[PDB]
């Protein structure tokens, strides 16, 4: 997108033009392969929204000096917009069945924290040091 | 140090007000400067100085 | 632990141009003889 | 009013010298924000400081992977040449 | 007007005569780190043509 | 044994600093990460009474001073050393259980005289 | 702000006179002589341009979250002023961490009035008589 | 593929030309024998973009001084590629059951971390240490 | 036995430092890979005040100095050939409990003389 | 930004000369005045050395040359054996992508595109026509 | 390589001068006088004929992943020749253990340059001015 | 090569910089500064032009039969040139006891990059990089 | 210049006489490969060791399962009749 998910605030964000915020949104839904087409748009911009907020916020800042984002800003505001949408709509299918057929997913004894309790979380997770806490300072 | 000023005019009672020394540095980088030369054993010993 | 603290020697050259010949301890490199 | 922080006053306070000093000794190059707090930057006012890396000792320290000749740890400005 | 010389082994100016053994060569090798700096400019003044 | 003692002191007569970075089965910590932590860390550049603030994923570990008994080695090579040459223990600056009274002091300054 | 005296650049003492100092956090990266206004729970941040936003003006450089030092009012300051300011003129935060007039403005009452007139980027020497928050 | 995953980054992926994005892509359907083929082109490509981004940021530098990325940079991204494309499908299939044919798969409690999370990615896992923390450093 | 204990003391009388790398149960480490971390922590380049800074699968282990009482087994090698020569035990620069005194000193320099 | 750092791995050669322009440590350099030395450019007629440390132009600055052994950014994968020479972007890239035939420094320690390898520096290279 | 002295063989000193030492892992069993390439990382392994492998000579006997010394360029050496060659000769790894010239080598440049010329198997004296890796 | 000091006229000194300082035996008479070849074992003669004939520049003037020392690679010189040089140019010897460009040559490549500047007839500094030998 | 591993210098070395010693003591066959390292082969020169198991000590001394009469540990070199 023109406008990178990453070069964009929350006070940004509401500023893009309708076609900035599609190319945004057009971009997350690549995530899934269901592209989840039955949430309506509100719902995607409200998830982004979000996304960048929490990113600029809960994952900002240093820590010993190295940034606390140390991945790729755009793929992890992506992967937290991802989570977003995926718990808005339940969050992950364990299982699903019907006249189709029956299938069953890995998703296993996964922690009790929020990004631990989703795939596009656990992605995200490890962007910002995996949650962990290896900031330090000194007196002079 | 900076520069000495002036003390101002001032009424009885009335406080007194700050001028305190203020302060800047001028820095300072010393460059490496360097010479050499060479000698053979023989020269040093044939020359008469 | 015990061990040979020996080494024999190589070949050694006969040695006799000190003795053999006119010596000049020169004071510089070059040099000349007067003849 | 002067406080030890206040701009006036850095170069009074013996810390502002020390840790200058130390700055200059750590630094492996002029990029401060790669390596100094925020804090540190601001404090010791490190973008007035010389930082480059040409004061850090490990800037001219040998350390091969193999060394078979135990040159390794000397400093190259300590050599006859220098 | 400052000149500040900067010693790393506290002697002022460093000449050190060595022998290279490998080669019969002497070498006379000097060092120094200066600067040199004003703290007050405005003490000075150039006389220009 | 001088030589060993003299090595064997630098290595292990010091505690010695080791920061430890990152949790356990954490996320791994990589070496232009850890030229930060040596940055904030450095012995070289701490005062006696320097404090340290740290999230729990920080630890600051010691090498202790490893405790081997150099003395006891410097007495028996000094025993060796001046017993060899025919002097009495005393004079390589090194004291001896019994030995520096009555008839055993008498006997081994006979020896010497 | 500065004085030049030859060569240098010497830095102005902010206070000059004033016995109310209050010690607060930095809420973000803030410069000697800056307007700050309260922007969380004892934290302190840069005044925006208008009225509303006043406790008063930070005396040292700090990093985000290190402790400031304000001058509130009952203090005398030396502040930079973006425009040229009188005797008597009531001055106001302006956003780019200078003062301006009340009358330039789109506020009508001031923090601090001027004692000493200066010109657009000069320093001016103020009395701070005044905080302002939220009224709605 | 003419350039090979490993010798483009985020910008260099951007740059290409849709057949050499293809063959790149054409490459990470191999490696599983359904080729994701219900999957859509632009859910591959962001896939492949995000592999990339991700080996660049995070499994890049040195531990001691020996690379972080010690096996093979072509099959690391194209794992890690996988290992996305798998998770855009919604996770690892631990049982599929349709007319009457039914299936389980070894998959088990494989782990919490995302790179456990799928045979993808725990195969790009033994490429970079197994995201252990060998790094050391010394003063002088 | 002079040997032995000197070997001993070689071996034993000193610490050595035993860098261990790797995660238990983890990734393996290979020899190219030690020859990198036996560059960072070589006692040949370390100093007293030298401080590290890792991840958390770099363990600085010790072997310990190996405690054993040569003074006791010099004791006892001195005694055997002091009395087998006949010379008294004081002789050797090896000193004695009890015997250092009283009618105890008189016997054995009278036995001497 | 980025930071190739601590740049000199071992050798004795380490010759002085002015910074033409600001320069960075790890950067490749080449003549371009009377002992002046300046970024290299990408196809092989511009080597002499890398600058140790961070310079700003007209200072003295220290170059390790040629005997010398050096870590380096690198633009593109390499690996043990490759020759490599200047990028002209502040990288070394290989002889095999690279216009040229021939290297400046052996690679001694692979690395991926945009990671620091460790090579030694073997030769120079100039204006030839 | 090896000097005759009536009944005794003596092994020959491979490094004549230079101060180029350097220290590497043996990718493979190497013997005194080798030349060898870099084979992996810090790794070196003996040279194949045709240029593009060569970083020194071996100065000691090896065992696979012990440590080796080299010889690398600015140094002299002593080291065997497949062919005659003669003062001038510019020399190249051969593939067999010994050097052998550019002239007869399908490579264009070499790595030492003859000092001393020798016969086919014997020592000549060689000065090595370069190394050479892959260019494709 | 010779410096002027008003009156006087002075040698230039070869060597400005470098420890590699190789023996030899003159194959013909030299001169300090000329560039020289392997004419036979360990002697050495005045470079031909268009390359293939460089070890070193001779320190000092010889006649035939003595010992001479050479500068090789590594080393920095004060040598004499031809034509114009600039920095970065590369030289090689003109077969005239001085050096020329590589540009100017028949030659591909050089053994020295130029450092300092001259004119034709004039002294320049230069490092060398490179010997050459006989490849056929 | 020669190091201590050169093949000109190992007959100067304290070590090549003490190992080449220990690796006669050894042994229990010429086979280098059934018994040494082959660092040790190539460092040590074993080749050129009349290795043989001739020397080992283990080859003269008696061991056998159950010993009623003190005979195990007795080595026959040392007999009358030796
Ligand atoms: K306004
Ligand atoms: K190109
Ligand atoms: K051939
Ligand atoms: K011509
Ligand atoms: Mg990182
Ligand atoms: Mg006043
Ligand atoms: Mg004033
Ligand atoms: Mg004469
Ligand atoms: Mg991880
Ligand atoms: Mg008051
Ligand atoms: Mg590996
Ligand atoms: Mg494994
Ligand atoms: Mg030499
Ligand atoms: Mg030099
Ligand atoms: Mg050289």
């Amino acid at each position: 997108p023109d406008p990178s998910i990453d070069e964009v605030s929350k006070s940004d964000w509401d500023a893009l033009t309708t076609q900035e915020q599609d190319d945004i949104i057009s971009q997350v839904e690549n995530l899934s392969s269901t592209g989840w087409v039955n949430t309506s748009r509100e719902r995607k911009a409200e998830a982004i929204r979000s996304a960048i907020a929490e990113r600029d916020t809960l994952y900002s800042g240093n820590m010993s000096r190295l940034p606390t984002l140390d991945g790729d800003a755009e793929y992890f505001t992506l992967y937290l917009s991802a989570h977003k949408i995926q718990l808005f709509e339940g969050g992950e299918a364990q299982s699903e069945s019907g006249e189709g057929g029956s299938v069953s997913y890995s998703t296993g004894g996964g922690g009790e924290k929020d990004l631990q309790k989703t795939r596009y979380g656990r992605m995200a997770l490890e962007y910002v040091w995996e949650d962990n806490s290896i900031a330090a300072l000194r007196t002079y | 140090a900076s520069d000495e000023e002036f003390a101002r005019p001032t009424g009885q009672g009335a406080e007194i007000r700050d001028d305190g020394e203020t302060y800047t540095t001028v820095a300072w980088n010393a460059t490496k400067l360097t010479e050499g030369s060479r000698v053979t054993d023989e020269m040093r010993d044939q020359a008469m100085v | 632990e015990q061990l040979l603290e020996v080494v024999m020697e190589g070949r050694e050259l006969r040695k006799v141009a000190r003795e053999a010949s006119n010596v000049i301890n020169a004071n510089t490199r070059v040099g000349d003889v007067p003849i | 009013m002067q406080l030890r922080r206040s701009p006036g006053m850095r170069p009074m306070d013996r810390d502002w010298h020390q840790e200058r000093a130390r700055a200059r000794e750590q630094a492996y190059s002029s990029d401060l924000t790669s390596q100094f707090s925020e804090s540190e930057i601001v404090k010791y006012e490190l973008d007035t400081a010389q930082i480059d890396g040409s004061d850090n000792p490990r800037t001219y320290i040998w350390n091969r992977t193999i060394d078979l000749f135990g040159m390794n740890g000397t400093d190259v400005r300590e050599l006859r040449n220098r | 007007i400052h000149t500040i010389l900067y010693a790393p082994n506290g002697q002022d100016v460093e000449i050190k005569d060595y022998e290279d053994p490998i080669r019969d060569i002497t070498g006379v090798n000097g060092r120094l780190h200066v600067d040199c700096q004003y703290s007050q400019g405005r003490s000075s003044a150039t006389v220009q043509y | 044994n001088e030589a060993a003692i003299n090595q064997a002191i630098e290595l292990h007569g010091f505690p010695q600093r080791h920061v430890k970075v990152g949790k356990e089965d954490g996320a791994p910590v990589r070496d232009n990460d850890l030229r930060r932590v040596r940055t904030i860390f450095d012995p070289r550049t701490t005062d006696a009474n320097t404090a340290y603030f740290t999230g729990q994923d920080v630890d600051v570990e010691t090498l202790e001073a490893h405790n081997f008994d150099y003395s006891a080695i410097h007495e028996m090579d000094m025993r060796n050393l001046t017993t060899a040459l025919g002097l009495p223990l005393e004079a390589g600056n090194v004291g001896a259980d019994g030995l520096g009274s009555g008839k055993p002091a008498e006997l081994r300054f006979a020896l010497l005289k | 702000a500065t004085e030049t005296q030859g060569e240098h650049t010497f830095p102005v003492e902010v206070l000059i006179s004033g016995e109310e100092l209050r010690g607060y956090t930095a809420g973000e990266a803030l410069s000697a002589g800056e307007p700050v206004y309260l922007s969380g729970d004892y934290e302190v941040s840069a005044s925006s341009a208008d009225g509303g936003e006043f406790l008063g003006v930070n005396l040292y450089d700090v990093a985000s979250g290190e402790p400031v030092a304000l001058a509130g009012d009952d203090c005398e300051v030396r502040v930079e002023v973006s425009e040229q300011v009188t005797a008597n003129d009531e001055i106001l935060p302006d956003g780019l961490g200078t003062f301006e007039t009340v009358a330039t403005s789109a506020a009508s009452a001031g923090v601090a009035i001027v004692q000493e007139g200066a010109a657009s980027g000069e320093v001016c020497e103020a009395y701070i008589f005044a905080v302002q928050g939220t009224t709605a």
